[PDB]
């Protein structure tokens, strides 16, 4: 089991690294780069699953669906990334209910 | 197959999936939820690796280092806006 000695595991590096090697596997990125950009993917996902909760709060429901988390995600995002993020969510909900 | 594979994504449905259930946002989370939230940090994940490898590679460099996720975010309006500065 996991004692409390034992370094915790970023949650998304493993997934950051082959991002980034899929686009440029000619540039490397290193520990202290992964452990910061794994910390703002940590941070925009409690932001967005808090206003999303908010959200399914305000308008009566039990659920968080996809459409609560669009909708969080153009309350949180500013302009142009928001509306790119919209897209590749809407994208990915569409091909995997394909 | 799984539910990043069925979506098309690299980041992990099924973590983001778990990570949703446990901190008890809501009462239930719908299948498309975490489909559409891993979608959404993966694009931002690739947004600033994007742009932080650019960084890199305009300082002749091949290897990121904090420097240039810091210089990447805050010469980016929108980026600089989102995560404040690094």
């Amino acid at each position: 089991m996991k004692k409390r000695s034992k370094a915790r595991k970023e949650t998304y590096s493993s997934y950051i690294y082959k991002v980034l090697k899929q686009t440029h596997p000619d540039t490397g990125i290193s520990q202290k780069s992964m452990s910061i950009l794994n910390s703002f993917v940590n941070d925009i996902f409690e932001r967005i699953a808090t206003e999303a909760s908010k959200l399914a709060a305000y308008n009566k429901k039990s659920t968080i669906s996809a459409r609560e988390i669009q909708t969080a995600v153009r309350l949180i995002l500013p302009g142009e990334l928001a509306k790119h993020a919209v897209s590749e969510g809407t994208r990915a909900v569409t091909k995997y209910s394909s | 197959q799984s539910r990043s594979a069925k979506a098309g994504l690299t980041f992990p449905v099924g973590r983001v999936h778990r990570l949703l259930r446990r901190g008890n946002y809501a009462q239930r989370i719908g299948s498309g939820a975490p489909v559409y939230l891993t979608a959404v940090l993966e694009y931002l994940a690739a947004e600033i690796l994007e742009l932080a490898g650019n960084a890199a590679r305009d300082n002749k460099k091949t290897r990121i280092i904090p420097r240039h996720l810091q210089l990447a975010i805050r010469n980016d309006d929108e980026l600089n806006k989102l995560l404040g500065n690094v």
